């Protein structure tokens, strides 16, 4: 598929690489539950809390 | 230019700078008297009548 298509496989992993893409999409994504106040630190937080 | 190479089929565009304040489309396939091409334009008559 490299040797034969390769823009294709541009396309759908990153298409325009801010919106579109696979990965693009994985970025904000991943980056939603890494943020400040994210699932995560919500969680630990609470764990925290509840230690008290 | 991108429209066409990225079909990735094996005929792709390149855009030479001629000289300065000028550029030319230049396009190529793979070798073989078998990849010689025939090309045409639908829908605009204009567009045809300088690239068939």
């Amino acid at each position: 598929v490299l040797k034969d298509n390769t823009a294709a496989a541009r396309e759908l992993l990153v298409g325009d690489g801010k919106e579109t893409g696979i990965t693009t999409k994985i970025a904000t994504e991943v980056k939603s539950y890494l943020a400040d106040d994210g699932i995560i630190d919500n969680a630990q937080d609470n764990v925290n809390a509840t230690l008290k | 230019r991108d429209a066409i190479n990225d079909a990735d089929s094996g005929i792709a565009a390149s855009i030479v700078k001629v000289k300065e304040n000028e550029f030319q489309l230049v396009l190529t396939a793979n070798s073989g008297t078998d990849n010689t091409m025939k090309i045409t334009v639908e829908g605009d008559t204009k567009l045809n009548d300088l690239l068939a």
